[PDB]
């Protein structure tokens, strides 16, 4: 790819 | 006639090689990516310029190295332009002074991508340049050999356009949110462009990534992207239109989207490419 996009999350309680 | 690099690396009467470190600046320009421009970087004169005229070409073999070598480009020398890698000598530079003066040589890419790019790790070769040098005086014939290195990590253009970054990684609200994505694309020209995002996906429709996170991950989410509050399938053309030389924004936003079952605690990660194309 020209751009990597990294996405990061979490999920809480 | 001797030479010296910028950081005073230098070359003898009569010849040899030294490696030039360039902190290097590539661009798309119209028609051809500049790689480097080496009239800042090595100098020469001419020892005795009061009983001797010097003549410096560029000579044929001068080439690119290391991962530039699959591709091809232009060397502007002396203010006009000739295919590199060198097939044939170039016209001379004279150099009659005893002042340290420009070698005037800058080197270009041909675009053959969109956006795309080739990325150089610090340290690596990126050209060989044969410097000759000859003058009106005797049979001298003398060969200044230029190993020029990238100093720096950095991603030569290979097409038309460029992007304000190659690798982005944004932070979402914990689950649920939503946080825009900044990355914007321009172009040396007008270009009809598009794009299309790349990775694994979790839906039937083809617009919920996965979520790789490695350590301690979440159960239920993945990632999906939008534009203009629209979702945005993977494999599937962006029309921009047409772009030119001022920015524009992908307007790319991540949020969270259920992939089925429960939702469980934990990290969650997408790793997601951008590839543009001409349309
Ligand atoms: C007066 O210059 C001649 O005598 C010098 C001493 O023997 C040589 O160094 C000199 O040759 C070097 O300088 C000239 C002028 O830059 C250059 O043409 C030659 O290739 C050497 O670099 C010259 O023979």
């Amino acid at each position: 790819a020209d751009v990597t996009i990294t996405v990061n999350g979490k999920v809480v309680a | 006639f001797a030479c010296k690099t910028a950081n005073g690396t230098a070359i003898p009467i009569g010849g040899g090689s030294a490696n030039v470190y360039v902190n290097l600046a590539p661009a798309v320009n119209v028609g051809q990516n500049l790689v480097v421009d080496l009239s800042t970087q090595i100098f020469c004169h001419n020892d005795y310029p009061e009983t001797i005229t010097d003549y410096v070409t560029l000579q044929r073999g001068s080439a690119y190295g290391g991962v530039l070598s699959s591709f091809s480009g232009t060397v502007k020398y002396n203010g006009s332009s000739y295919p590199f890698p060198t097939t044939s000598e170039t016209p001379r530079v004279v150099y009659n002074s005893r002042t340290d003066k420009p070698w005037p040589v800058a080197l270009y890419l041909t675009p053959v991508s969109s956006a795309g790019g080739v990325a150089i790790k610090a340290g690596s070769l990126i050209a060989v340049l044969i410097l000759r040098q000859t003058n009106n005086y005797n049979s001298d014939d003398f060969q200044f050999v230029w190993n020029i290195y990238a100093n720096n990590d950095v991603v030569v253009p290979t097409g038309g356009c460029d992007v304000s970054a190659r690798d982005v990684t944004v932070t979402l609200p914990d689950y649920p949110g939503s946080v825009p994505i900044p990355l914007t694309v321009y172009c040396a020209k007008s270009q009809n462009l598009g794009y299309y995002l790349s990775g694994t996906t979790a839906d039937a429709g083809n617009s919920i990534f996965t979520n790789t996170a490695s350590f301690s991950p979440a159960q239920g989410v993945g990632v999906q992207l939008t534009r203009n509050g629209t979702i945005i399938p993977a494999n599937n053309t962006v029309s921009l239109g047409a772009v030119g030389t001022s920015a524009v924004s992908l307007g790319l936003t991540a949020n969270y989207a259920r992939t089925g079952g429960q939702v469980t605690a934990g990290n969650v990660q997408s790793i997601i490419g951008v590839t543009f194309v001409y349309q």
